[PDB]
RNA sequence: UGUCGUCGCAAUGGUAAUUCAACUUAGUACGAGAGGAACCGUUGAUUCAGAUCAUUGGUAUUUGCGGCUGCCUGACAAGGCAAUGCCGCGGAGCUAUCAUCUGCCGGAUAACGGCUGAACGCCUCUAAGCCAGAAUCCGUGCCAGAAAGCGACGAUU
RNA sequence: GCCAAGCGCGACGUUGCUUCGGCUCUUCCUAUCAUACCGAAGCAGAAUUCGGUAAGCGU
RNA sequence: GGAAGUCGGCAAAAUGGGAAUUCCCACUGUCCCUAUCUACUAUCUA
């Protein structure tokens, strides 16, 4: 992780199936912990764009999956306010499939990329081809 | 060639532009990787301390040689006016509404020469040709689309993925009309135009990049003189 | 500093006001406020919904266009040097450009109910 | 780390009141002052 | 007191074999807990998999293997596997096994005893391949632009933009208009082909069917309903 | 306390902020190399606390507007209806770490490190004395205000 | 058992093998996991280990 | 978001469905994490 992330909306909590952005052959990401979550009683932990959460590949190639390992949101449904002050919500709840360094496992990903996703991880950004 | 970092990031392509008119960095952030910059280009060519949208990534979000630059559509107004006042007159400045925003990533390009995503738009492609005024090509590099972000391309040498067949290394080569090598980049790091940046006279490598890495570019590059 | 258009109203959207969504295919729609941004989610089309300019533009009930003072304003994506003078020009020519406008935004509401 | 109740950290809170900090306080004070 | 399936284990394993021939295997593969139920139900069918590997290495014809499966959407295509390379499944839950759990166990008695252990089978990759179902019910997202219910399966199959465009010429003179605008994010109009060209030049074409086709997805039951009425009459037209 | 009111005083009682990682100092000190600090300064984020409703979402008895179904006036229209018939939008209010703001300073110490210095002609952080020093202690600040604590002031049936 | 300052014991030493059970909750204790500060160690740095003050604040 | 609630899909919404008590799919304020509205109750008066 490069640079401090500000706080935005969280819509992704644990429990949670979402779509797989990335190249890499997996289509469902299911949460199962998020980091940096702090003692809150009776609190779900969730995930927003630019989180980096343990997922795993529900659906897609069977050697990735069976694998909890770092995913990170790219996109995120619940709406969401940006310091500039403009909301904004993303049709799908999208992830990338990424390696505890910061690089993502895939080579190409699809659909739009949160820009505070962006700038918080640069080699998604290397990655990324259209930052909205 | 150097080495530089943006603060504990190595990917100084992606937090900086390099081109051979004029040097782009980051904005808000460390005071020395502008510095960095200044140290080896402030005397030949300006340097702008600007920000796209909002973001640090300007690397890979602008795309552009010596003569243009191009920006997403997403640039605010304000950023759009503040690149043309410290860009000098010769450097056109254009807005580009395409759907792949990461102009930096999809569009591979040198001063003559460019290499562009195969699904750009046709009319972001007329732009670039009269904006840039190079002759472009709708290929693919190592079979990834994101030529901007996997082939790191400069007039007298190309860099793309090790994973290119020689054949594929030899067409690339033959229409880039430059000399390319097929390596990697900071210790393994295969996204070469994330982790170099390099103008027709210098190289700017991360600070992670390996020594026979560096001796590699230099050789290609032709810079030692 | 931008003062957007509504997708749906085609209206002034202002910072802070609204909402911005982004579609898969990149392309970005700013609703002014929570009905337009409805009337989008049901799908409605502006020029069918009653009240929306894009209704008023392609109805014969708004002008097809003004070139008042042989410009008003435009999308410029080329940049240009600053200038005072040039600065103060148009800031004359725009309230010049808006008077004459509303002029027309007269007449031709006279010629509508004549 | 420390709260705000660190000695350490009300020294060195000090050291910022002792310079120009406070400084272009009582003059900002000093301007409205004598409108 | 080794890996189930070590290459020195199985190299024991037959040391001990030796004329003999593997009858019977008990298999009870338990991976922990405390991770999402997918991934403990595929470690354990994995497992079982990787450890029904051994059986027909070292199984005689006629063998009979019990292995303990944890109950999922894999468990169907595990059966599956069980089916070709046995004679009879025996997938039963033991009265002492906890009901509230997906304990099962399955007896694959009678060995097929084949010539050779499929390389489909033997690789998890092609055996736990995900089927593709019938063609998605397009037609209900045609016909209901609301009913946003939570559409998750992935990015249409690698698909890197997903702004597929369709020629008008092709959305006409397809017979599956209904899966044409449920996929296609819009329906094309290209000024280099001649067809679409006169599309545009056509009296029964609008300039809001021209409005809807560029923007599909932006577009209500009725006006879908238009452009079906639309493309039909083109199809009247031409012939 | 003449009476009423205004403006204050403050005995005493309660108290509140917590933690993290990012920038710079750095790839320097240090290290054969592998690696790799910290202080000052800076920006955010957790947990919590006190508020707030500009924006966003939610809410619908605004029974506010429009649409639909059915019912009643012979018809047209006109209306009115239907335990709040059904649907869409919906101000205002309420509300949401589903939204946003704010969250303070002095000394005194413990462990410990010392200064001078006897006892004990030397020595000694200790005996008499004196510094440095913990998220600690007591204050400040914040909340209450003694309904048998009080002050100044205004006017006087 | 051997010693054994001493007052027949004999200290420290030395030899000999060997129904209960758990959710929430309120506070409180420190016999402190973390946070703050010190001491020691072949403690280079970094990460530690051990030992003190410490229940403010979390767990 | 979708059973993460609780010993547990109890009640709701879905229509509940499919396959062997379990699994898959769908669904929902059960839960994160509550918020708003209505009538009655509750309150005071004779």
């Amino acid at each position: 992780a490069s640079g401090t992330k500000y706080r935005m909306t969280l819509g992704l909590p644990v429990q949670a199936i979402m779509n797989c952005a990335d190249n890499s052959g997996a289509k469902n990401l299911y949460i199962v912990s998020v980091f940096g979550t702090g003692a809150r009683l009776n609190r779900l932990p969730a995930a927003s764009c630019g989180d980096m959460v343990l997922a795993t590949v529900k659906k897609g190639k069977p050697d990735l999956r069976k694998k909890i390992m770092p995913a990170i949101v790219v996109r995120q449904r619940k709406a969401w306010r940006r310091k500039d002050g403009v909301y904004l919500y993303f049709e799908d709840n999208a992830g990338v499939i990424v390696n505890p360094k910061g690089e993502m496992k895939g080579s190409a990903i699809t659909g739009p990329v949160a820009k505070e996703c962006a700038d918080l991880w640069p080699r998604i950004a290397s990655n990324a081809g259209t930052v909205v | 060639a150097l080495r530089a970092q943006f603060e504990n990031s190595n990917e100084i392509g992606v937090f900086s532009n390099l081109t051979n008119s004029y040097a782009l960095v980051a904005l808000g952030g460390s005071e020395n990787f502008y510095s960095v910059f200044e140290a080896e280009l402030g005397d030949v060519v300006p340097v702008v301390h600007t920000t796209i949208g909002g973001t640090r990534i300007i690397g890979r979000l602008t795309c552009g040689n010596r003569k243009g630059l191009l920006v997403p559509s997403s640039t605010t107004d304000n950023e759009l006016q503040h690149l043309r006042n410290s860009l000098p007159d010769p450097v056109k400045i254009q807005r580009v509404d395409e759907r792949l925003s990461a102009l930096g990533n999809i569009v591979a390009c040198n001063d003559y020469v460019a290499l562009v995503h195969p699904d750009i738009e046709r009319e972001t492609e007329e732009i670039i040709a009269d904006v840039l005024d190079v002759e472009v090509f709708r290929q693919t590099v190592a079979g990834n689309v994101l030529t901007g972000s996997y082939c790191a391309l400069s007039n007298q040498g190309a860099l793309v993925h090790p994973r290119t067949s020689i054949q594929e290394q030899d067409e690339l080569s033959s229409l880039l009309q430059v000399p390319l090598v097929a390596g990697t980049i900071n210790r393994g790091s295969d996204v070469i135009g994330a982790g170099l940046v390099v103008n027709d006279w210098c190289a700017f490598a991360g600070l992670d990049t390996t020594a026979t890495e560096l001796a590699v570019c230099e050789s290609i590059f032709k810079l030692q003189d | 500093m931008r003062v957007h258009t509504c997708y749906f109203c085609s209206g002034p959207v202002y910072p802070g006001h609204g909402i911005m969504f982004v579609r898969n295919d990149s392309k970005v729609f700013r609703f002014c406020r929570s009905k337009c941004h409805k009337n989008f989610k049901m799908k409605r089309n502006p020029r069918k919904v009653a009240w929306t300019k894009a209704y008023r533009k392609a109805h014969g009930k708004e002008m097809v266009y003004d070139t008042a003072l042989a410009v008003t304003a435009a999308r410029r994506n080329v940049p240009v040097r600053y200038d005072r003078n040039v600065i103060a020009t148009t800031l004359n020519a725009m309230k010049r450009v808006s008077q004459v406008h509303a002029k027309r935004e007269r007449l031709f509401y006279k010629k509508r109910l004549a | 780390t420390s709260g705000p109740r660190d000695n350490n950290r009300n020294k060195w809170a000090k050291k910022h009141l002792k310079k120009g900090k406070r400084a272009k306080n009582s003059n900002f004070s000093k301007f409205l002052k004598k409108k | 007191v080794e890996d189930i399936t070590s290459d020195k284990c199985r190299s024991q394993l037959r040391g001990y074999l030796k004329t003999w021939k593997a009858d019977v295997v008990l298999h009870d593969g338990a991976p922990n807990v405390g991770s999402a139920w997918l991934q403990d139900a595929y470690g354990q069918a994995q497992l079982v998999l990787m450890s029904m590997k051994l059986a027909c290495e070292f199984l005689v014809a006629g063998g009979t293997f019990v292995t303990k499966v944890f109950r999922s959407r894999d468990y169907n295509n595990l059966l599956w596997v069980f089916k070709q390379l046995f004679n009879k499944v025996e997938a039963t839950k033991p009265p002492s096994s906890r009901n509230v759990s997906a304990e099962i166990f399955v007896v694959c008695r009678g060995y097929k005893a084949p010539k050779k252990l499929d390389p489909r089978f033997t690789d998890p990759r092609t055996v736990f391949e995900e089927v593709q179902e019938p063609v998605t019910n397009v037609d209900a997202k045609v016909f209901h632009p609301e009913k946003r219910k939570r559409s998750r399966e992935g990015y249409a199959d690698d698909d890197y933009t997903l702004h597929k465009t369709v020629l008008a010429s092709e959305f006409v003179t397809a017979n599956d208009p209904i899966q044409i605008l449920g996929t296609s994010a819009e329906i094309v109009f290209p000024k280099d082909d001649e067809e679409c060209q006169r599309l545009y030049n056509l009296d029964v074409t609008t300039e809001e069917i021209l409005l809807c086709c560029s923007d599909l997805q932006v577009l209500g039951k009725k006006e879908f309903r238009d452009i079906l009425r639309w493309r039909l009459k083109i199809r009247d037209e031409m012939g």
